[PDB]
């Protein structure tokens, strides 16, 4: 499935 | 260049509490979510808890809910972990690591999956029930039972001490060729146990001296042991 | 959780050697795998993701393949510096790591030399008897230490440990501590430690009666 992105940005 | 350095680390007793933090320096510490990993030589690595970059969201592994709280503080950049209520299980190296894009830094959809890259130095949690304990050094002597052709073996055995570390040297240092100390085990009592031993000439027994020297710094414990023959 | 498991555990190599290490999960990961090394006493290292990417910096002797349940890590030619222990870990559902793989230094195979000692009279005193069995420098680490007495196998009751691989000649030692009560120890006689090693041409039996001292 993945884990969400926690940084300010999605790079 | 990134850097993630530790502190708060120490022993003790269960029910207790420890503060970990964790200063960021070399990134924009308020762009990241940030991890804390735990380590242990039995169960390897295990994750522990998330935050996000400006703490609006977090989550933790079951086994530590309703005790550890992950927080940060993006004006100091520091990286928080308040463990309430330890218990012995808690033991490990913990890490502060810094969340991460799984995925290549140009991609951008529905296939990406976040993980951590670079990691702190790690600070040791140690949470035991024992209370400082000077050791016992008791003598490995050499006989017959500890000679294979014309070496003997002797040595120290440095017996429930705690907590880590205790140093052993033989002759004050002027003797390393062939020593070997071990690490220490971890009795069931909770104290730490010892070996400490060199392998010699046979015919060196009747006329050299063998001295291991002892430093438990914990409990101010500084023993000369003479191992002689048997 | 999704359980991630690594062969071998540990895996002796030579400088310029390929080496590969595999990673198993428990169900699909899809490519969301990463592989780290760590060295005793450091922080892990982070070296590839999503199965096969190089991080920036890392030698590309370096290189990761696979998807599904299967990944491999492969260095194409050993270096010094590549003796370490390395890590999966799938980040598809949170984070799990793999028990890790340890790669040691291949030499060859070395014999144990065996010696055992008997409990001090200093420690009979305080009332228990502590006999250690020590075998000095031999490869591979794998050895086979039984503590007998008077024929009795003892389980339960030794703990051992194993030095780090020596800096020098690339072997390994072993201490292995028997603990009884002296109230035990005094009703026994014949204290064995037992060692098979495929570097001894037999099982070598090292042991002494209680009161020979």
């Amino acid at each position: 499935d993945g884990n969400p992105d926690p940084n300010a940005n999605p790079n | 260049q990134v850097q993630l350095v530790e502190s708060g680390g120490g022993v003790v007793q269960p029910g207790r509490s420890l503060r970990l933090s964790c200063e960021a320096s070399g990134f924009t510490f308020s762009n990241f979510g940030m991890h804390w990993v735990r380590q242990t030589p039995v169960k390897g690595l295990e994750w522990v808890a998330i935050i996000w970059f400006d703490g609006s969201y977090k989550y933790y592994t079951d086994s530590v809910k309703g005790r550890f709280t992950i927080s940060r503080d993006n004006s100091k950049n520091t990286l928080y972990l308040q463990m309430n209520s330890l218990r012995a299980e808690d033991t490990a190296v913990y890490y502060c690591a810094r969340a991460r894009k799984g995925q290549r830094s140009d991609y951008y959809g529905s296939e990406t999956s976040y993980t951590f890259d670079n990691w702190g130095q790690g600070t040791l949690v140690t949470v035991s029930s024992a209370s400082t304990k000077g050791p016992s050094v008791f003598p490995l002597a050499p006989s017959s039972k500890s000679t294979s052709g014309g070496t003997a073996a002797l040595g120290c055995l440095v017996k429930d001490y705690f907590p880590e570390p205790v140093t052993v040297s033989w002759n004050s240092g002027a003797l390393t060729s062939g020593v070997h100390t071990f690490p220490a085990v971890l009795q069931s009592s909770g104290l730490y146990s010892l070996s400490s031993v060199v392998t010699v000439p046979s015919s060196s027994l009747g006329t050299q001296t063998y001295i291991c020297n002892v430093n438990h710094k914990p409990s101010n414990t500084k023993v000369d042991k003479k191992v002689e023959p048997k | 959780d999704i359980q991630m498991t690594q062969s071998p555990s540990t895996l002796s190599a030579s400088v310029g050697d390929r080496v590969t290490i595999t990673c198993r999960a428990s169900q699909s990961i899809n490519g969301w795998l990463a592989w780290y090394q760590q060295k005793p006493g450091k922080a892990p290292k982070f070296l590839i993701y999503k199965a096969s990417i190089l991080e920036s910096g890392i030698p590309s002797r370096f290189s990761g393949s696979g998807s599904g349940t299967e990944f491999t890590l492969t260095i194409s030619s050993l270096q010094p510096d590549d003796f370490a222990t390395y890590y999966c870990q799938q980040y598809s559902s949170y984070w799990t790591f793999g028990q890790g793989t340890k790669v040691e230094i291949k030499r060859t195979v070395a014999a144990p030399s065996v010696f055992i000692f008997p409990p001090s009279d200093e420690q009979l005193k305080s009332g228990t008897a502590s006999v250690v069995c020590l075998l000095n420098n031999f490869y591979p680490r794998e050895a086979k230490v039984q503590w007998k007495v008077d024929n009795a196998l003892q389980s339960g009751n030794s703990q051992e440990s194993v030095t780090e691989q020596d800096s020098k000649d690339s072997t390994y030692s072993l201490s292995s501590t028997l603990t009884l009560s002296k109230a035990d120890y005094e009703k026994h006689k014949v204290y064995a430690c037992e060692v098979t090693h495929q570097g001894l041409s037999s099982p070598v039996t090292k042991s002494f009666n209680r009161g020979e001292c």
